[PDB]
């Protein structure tokens, strides 16, 4: 069921702070998408001075110019700033937002609309919950929310917490040929690194986070977490852990509270 | 001026793909947002050439459509271009949404013309 | 008492600095029209000729809320500077205040010494001009890319899709034009301003909307400070030593230099509220 | 003059919303102030043409009332077109306000009859 | 002396020339009369033909404000001019002057030199009128644009909207024609006006209705001034090296032109008020 | 007489203000002046008309009212329109100024009678 507490005002002071994470890709083969399907060009070969667009195309057409001239084939691109493959903030605290509401009891679905495609793998790796609504609002009506809905956020309620975009400090970028069509993915070692921060929460809550994010028990060590443009239609992509780069503060404590006061559902990722 | 040459861009731009029986103009009306996209982010005008040279040679502009945007292109500065490319994509939006007959108007090079024309049908 | 009093600016404070977007930013546009040549349908805030510009109430609101974070945390009691709820009408003191305006001038002075915060006495508040100005930011190397966001259902159909969602913003890269202006501050005044200068600048807090999501990580780069008038302000202000009237430089180091205004700030006791 | 121009466009343009589940106008007061707007600041009487235009392909302006405003505003100047979108915005927002029904002042041509309906 | 007698004209001055906005300035007025030219929502003061003209009178008071702060740093006692004269019947000597408007015209002028303070002679208190006279501002180049502060944030809370405010104002890059007109002004008067509009053009004062936001900043481009008349009015004046009759330019090479006159006015020393 | 027509509508102004924490006329002697600055500004009757739509539109005019407005003013001279705007201003401001109830006035069509109920 949906446990309706009442929700934290944010400026009331809790803790604040920036915690650093470390996402590494343990299947090297990693797609987000960002809805292109053109070329990158890398190269970028700025060699049109001397001939500038070949005299307008006067009639030829029949140079492979771009093909040649960059390094980067049509392709699904993944969202990338400045030439930094970058993993988006969005998608990170929608990933967060599931296992927690799929983990922790009195939970709340945020989002259900209607069923319009079925992915079986998914309903029988995580457990499906249909009865469970959704939570309403932060208005006078119904001010009282579920704790997952009252750390992460809701309509018109803010965030405690901001999950910041993850840049890629090594890693090679690859393209592979699936579906007919073609991808663009990372390797065995792309690492990425990222500051969530939190501002104004209980010590309870930093281990909800820290739960979510992967840690479900041991804090120098997460679980595998299915992420990504496929995960479920393939064993191979879609496969990341995370870690902690700076374990400044007291975890272990934090994660032993929460599961001593949510018993959060444990779950195995496939 | 600019107005000018978007309505002979998007003009040339909207006519039917060939060996295609479905009615579709031959730009996937993703193409100049692709185009609007990749100038807005890349801040260039050589390489906003060299992407439109790669996607006429992929089939998505014709040689009309290409040479005219290559000439307009040619020796344009950087927010003239980004105003032509908008102006572009407005009345591609248009000319899409409003559903016309690229017989309709074809030999039209004057946006006057095609203000004339959408308003006396 | 130089602090309220508005007739005579004894000290004239400017920092003229750049904003450098660490992460994407976006700042709304209204989410009403799209006038210019746009990206996506929720245009952020352009000028007419398409530069998009950072505005000064944005500047001003971000500012006020990292200051009542900060007061929050020392446990000094503070305005919320917004609606119907000042500190002048907390305390009731509004009828007296607007009775003085009219009367003695002195009387007036003293309430507003006594029964205020500091923030809405800073920034402002109704019918009392803050003794700050914000200016707006015009941007230098300004780089436009969009993105989409998609909803996913939560086990009711797994994968699902009810409205495709995309957003313009501003590319990470940008350098903006930053100005403020102070007239008359306490000395331990500019360092509360300098310590919200560094809570923004570390990322504690953001600019901009789609703040869970990563949008409006900044950094000040070469950062100008200028300082004209009396250095010490105020007997209850504790005397800093002399940093001289331009302290330029990049952020690290800027913040290095006016590191004792901020050890006055924090050395300082604020009697602006009642006890 | 211009006053039975504009209650014809804001006429035309208050006509209900197919396929909508409420009794809505085919178009909102935002559009409208969207236009005087960018005609204010654009001040370019052809963007303005064009404006209208993408907002009518946008399914937003319906191609009567977006065929009205371009034969209105083919070859105006800027002080006039400014002064025939205020007198739009303004008629518009007479009609929401007066939550008057299209079945009824569908045959209106000039501002006399409108004020003899709203009698 | 010829500064206050008006029966005799020695001197005329002219400070004619353009007004650029290098913000989004807003004048406001009529907030309770919305009854517009059909031009957007908020009025702000513009004429019958949709021209936001900038009215005279903010001028005065802008210059007013700026001369009273300049004058109480430079320590000259200078009281308000609302409710209140400079002295009069902020003095004891109030019922004098008016004794003396009858019989003894001489008399009732030297009331006035020595019981007056500056802005009192340049501006007019009661009675009188100033050396000075303003006009209005007619826009050239100017375009509109609105903006809406809607937001009302987090709230320091859980609520993200309950308000809702929107304003017009004038885009940047308006060009509005500036002139004002001084008679029998002394040389450190023009000095001192001078000073006013050089801190109103540096930015350090800032005419329009949302200052604290950063709305109004104004800068001069082409401004001509013409002298005709005496180079000197009163014994106090300081002898100006002769500069010619016609001085214009640029905003920057304006104001450098004008350096003796400021230098003047900074090296005199002011008779009046006697008290 | 235009005396008559603007002691109705002024009759017809001074309803009290619907849901209302005091006791107040549902139309303000602002609109009123603002009527008048309106129609001395632009010297017109047709946006006169207009901006009085927009008005009652946008509340702070009751619908009677508005409809009474709309009939007197449908086909007026210039001078005839400000003499009676002038006419209601006045006889609003001495409603206004007297605090006269709204339901001891609910059936004077004149002016006359409004003189005697006033004088008695």
């Amino acid at each position: 069921p949906i446990r309706r507490s009442n929700y934290t005002p944010r400026n009331e002071k809790g803790l604040e702070g920036v915690i650093e994470l470390q996402l590494n890709v343990v299947s090297d083969y990693l797609h987000v998408g960002s809805g292109k399907y053109d070329v990158e060009v890398m190269r970028s070969v700025s060699d049109v001075k001397r001939l500038v667009e070949d005299y307008l195309s006067g009639g030829n057409k029949r140079i492979p110019n771009n093909v040649d001239q960059y390094f980067s084939m049509v392709a699904f691109l993944m969202v990338r700033n400045k030439d930094n493959v970058v993993i988006p903030g969005s998608t990170i605290k929608g990933m967060v937002r599931s296992r927690l509401e799929l983990s922790v009891p009195g939970s709340c679905y945020i989002v259900t609309g209607h069923s319009t495609s079925s992915s079986a793998v998914y309903k029988r790796i995580f457990n499906p919950d249909p009865n469970r609504g959704s939570d309403r609002f932060d208005v006078n009506k119904f001010p009282q929310v579920c704790p997952v809905c009252d750390l992460l956020g809701n309509m018109g309620l803010a965030s405690r917490v901001s999950l910041s975009d993850f840049v890629m400090t090594s890693g090679k970028v690859d393209y592979v040929n699936v579906k007919g069509r073609d991808y663009e993915v990372v390797t065995k070692g792309s690492i990425f690194a990222g500051k969530v921060l939190y501002k104004s929460l209980k010590p309870v809550e930093i281990g909800m986070l820290l739960y979510g994010f992967g840690f479900v028990k041991d804090c120098n060590g997460s679980k595998v977490m299915l992420l990504g443009r496929f995960k479920f239609s393939d064993k191979r992509f879609g496969r990341v852990k995370f870690s902690l780069k700076t374990p400044i503060a007291d975890c272990n404590k934090l994660v032993s509270d929460f599961v001593k006061q949510f018993n959060p559902r444990y779950i195995n990722e496939e | 001026d600019l107005l000018d040459i978007a309505t002979r861009i998007a003009i040339s731009a909207i006519k039917p793909k060939p060996k295609s029986n479905k009615p579709e103009p031959y730009v996937d009306s993703s193409t100049i947002n692709s185009l609007l996209s990749f100038l807005q982010s890349r801040r260039n005008v050589n390489e906003l050439l060299l992407y439109i040279m790669r996607q006429a040679g992929r089939d998505e502009i014709d040689e009309e459509t290409g040479k005219l945007l290559l000439a307009s292109l040619k020796d344009r500065e950087l927010k003239d271009a980004v105003n032509l490319l908008g102006y572009v994509k407005w009345v591609y939006d248009t000319l899409t949404g409003l559903k016309v007959n690229y017989n309709n108007v074809k030999g039209v090079k004057t946006f006057k013309e095609l203000v004339n024309i959408l308003s006396k049908v | 008492y130089t602090f309220i009093d508005k007739r005579v600016i004894k000290r004239t404070t400017m920092i003229e600095g750049d904003v450098e977007t660490v992460s994407p930013l976006k700042i709304g546009g209204g989410k009403d029209n799209f006038d210019p040549s746009s990206l996506a349908k929720d245009s952020i805030l352009k000028d007419v000729e398409g530069r998009p510009i950072i505005p000064g109430s944005s500047w001003k609101g971000i500012f006020r809320s990292t200051g009542e974070r900060i007061l929050r945390l020392r446990n000094i009691e503070v305005c919320s500077g917004i609606g119907k709820d000042y500190c002048l009408n907390n305390n009731r003191k509004e009828r007296d205040f607007n009775s003085a305006l009219k009367e003695n001038v002195d009387q007036a002075l003293e309430i507003f010494w006594d029964y205020t915060c500091l923030n809405c006495k800073v920034f402002g508040t109704m019918s009392v001009i803050g003794a700050v100005r914000f200016l707006d930011s015009l941007p230098i190397s300004y780089s436009l890319n969009t993105r989409s966001m998609i909803a996913i259902s939560r086990t009711e159909g797994a994968v699902a899709r009810r409205a495709l969602v995309t957003v313009e913003y501003v590319d990470v890269g940008s350098k903006f034009s930053f100005k403020m202006m102070g007239y008359n501050l306490p000395n331990y005044a500019i360092g509360y301003l300098i310590t919200i200068m560094k809570n923004i600048h570390d990322g504690f807090t953001q600019v901009g909307g789609h703040k869970s999501r990563g949008f409006g990580f900044v950094k000040f780069g070469k950062v100008k400070f200028t300082d004209l008038g009396e250095k010490r302000i105020g007997d209850e202000d504790i005397q800093v030593k002399d940093v001289g009237d331009l302290v330029e430089g990049n952020g690290d180091e800027f913040f290095g230099r006016m590191k004792p205004f901020m050890e006055a700030f924090n050395n300082a006791k604020i009697p602006y509220p009642k006890k």
